[PDB]
């Protein structure tokens, strides 16, 4: 049935900005198109209906516009309250579907991480398994290359990342990788190494399997 | 002032039933349409269900079509969705919402279904500093929170007196089929091995709470 192809998925974006975000519908629709605001915890917030009809109550810095079947949020001058994830809205008789979402963040300046890789530990290498884990502390932007290395061997398919939201105060971000092997695995190999790049610069931080 | 208060979410199992209120105030939902939508931990909005007003006509999503049934009662000013048959695919945020200008211009905060197929309490393990930490400077300690279902964990330093500095990564579904998640701290070099610090890990669906003393290894 109906869809609408809402992007980019994700932008980041510095207040002033002017912010451009697009739901393509799949066919033909009517213009009962509504968009909405939502922050973390919090339930959306009407913005636009009819496609361009403003909410009242809603600053002019938003407005909605429909081209063949693109229809488009602009905030004309992006401000710090606007930092959020938006949809939106088509209603076709009863079928009511919403584009995926677009979230909003802020730029800032680039910041390398902190890097830190933390070996199993005993209790749980008893159990039979060993999670290595690799840090990147509070860096800017998102976008990263962590590569796991074992006895200098590039492993693939066993490690998953984890990324924290844009942090209030500094807007940066940190990640988590944890490589995931069994006891008799991680006992065959001596080198543990987490390797971090971003642009012109790799940081790798290993260790030893036994050695303190 | 337009209100609306939903309650009624909590655990259920596969196959089972679940009835979510929606409490209106500052208006008579008898003259508007309105809508259940709902949205699953990390993802987007899906519409679920509406109900007119006077004729209570009912319109369902596809996937629910069958199993949940919209209704309301005017004389408590209260609408109602009735969920049966739930399967892992409706675990969600459900909100209720009024209708207008063909969009929905009052939403309730949500209430919170998880549909579990297991319970399983957390294991914790320690990250334990590096000894290689820059003394002077900042060194990273934690705990590794594994194999839990279902969600939530939520996880505290020295019982809340230590926020600053805390990260608390969102959880990862394994391949496994159960969460891990680690929690992480920096703290000064300097404090390690002299200043005590304990993960509190909490998992109310096991009614398990877990506390890691976080120490330097021993060489
Ligand atoms: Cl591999
Ligand atoms: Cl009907
Ligand atoms: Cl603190
Ligand atoms: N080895
Ligand atoms: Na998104
Ligand atoms: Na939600
Ligand atoms: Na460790
Ligand atoms: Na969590
Ligand atoms: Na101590």
């Amino acid at each position: 049935d109906i869809q609408m192809t809402q992007s980019p998925s994700s932008l980041s974006a510095s207040v002033g900005d002017r912010v451009t975000i697009t739901c393509r519908a799949s066919q033909s629709v009517s213009s009962a198109v509504a968009w909405y605001q939502q922050k973390p915890g919090k339930a959306p917030k009407l913005l636009i209906y009819s496609a361009s009809s403003l909410y009242s109550g809603v600053p002019s810095r938003f407005s909605g516009s429909r081209s063949g079947t693109d229809f488009t949020l602009t905030i004309s001058s992006l401000q710090p309250e606007d930092f959020a994830t938006y949809y939106c809205q088509q209603s076709s008789y009863s079928l009511i579907t919403f584009g995926q979402g677009t979230k909003v963040e802020i730029k800032r300046t680039v910041a390398a991480p902190s890097v830190f890789i933390f070996p199993p530990s005993d209790e749980q290498l008893k159990s039979g398994t060993a999670s290595v884990v690799c840090l990147l502390n509070n860096f800017y932007p998102r976008e990263a290359k962590v590569s796991w290395y074992v006895d200098n061997a590039l492993q693939s398919g066993n490690s998953q990342e984890s990324v924290t939201e844009q942090d209030s105060k500094d807007s940066t971000y940190s990640l988590s990788s944890t490589l995931t092997l069994s006891k008799a695995d991680y006992e065959k190999h001596k080198v543990y190494a987490c390797e971090v790049t971003q642009g012109t610069t790799s940081v790798t931080k290993s260790f030893n399997r036994g050695e303190c | 002032e337009v209100q609306l208060v939903e309650s009624g979410g909590g655990l259920v199992q596969p196959g089972g039933s679940l009835r979510l209120s929606c409490a209106a105030s500052g208006f008579n939902l008898r003259s508007y349409y309105m809508h259940w939508v709902r949205q699953a931990p990390g993802k987007g909005l899906e519409w679920v269900a509406s109900i007119s007003p006077y004729y209570s006509y009912t319109y369902y999503a596809d996937s629910v079509k069958g199993r949940f049934t919209i209704s309301a009662d005017t004389s408590k000013n209260t609408a109602y969705l009735q969920m049966n048959s739930l399967r892992a695919e409706d675990t969600a945020v459900y909100y209720c919402a009024r209708h207008g200008y063909g969009a929905m211009d009052y939403w309730g905060q949500g209430t919170l279904v998880t549909v579990f197929n297991q319970i399983k309490g957390p294991s914790v393990f320690p990250l334990a500093p590096s000894s290689k930490s820059t003394s002077g400077g900042t060194a990273a300690l934690g705990c590794l929170v594994k194999d839990y279902f279902p969600e939530p964990v939520t996880v505290s330093w020295n019982s809340g007196a230590l926020t600053s500095g805390v990260h608390t990564f969102p959880a990862v579904l394994q391949s496994s089929g159960l969460y891990s998640l680690s929690s992480v701290v920096t703290v000064p070099s300097s404090s390690l091995g002299t200043q005590t610090y304990i993960c509190n890990v909490n998992h109310k669906p096991s009614n398990t709470k877990v506390d890691k003393k976080v120490e330097p290894k021993s060489c």
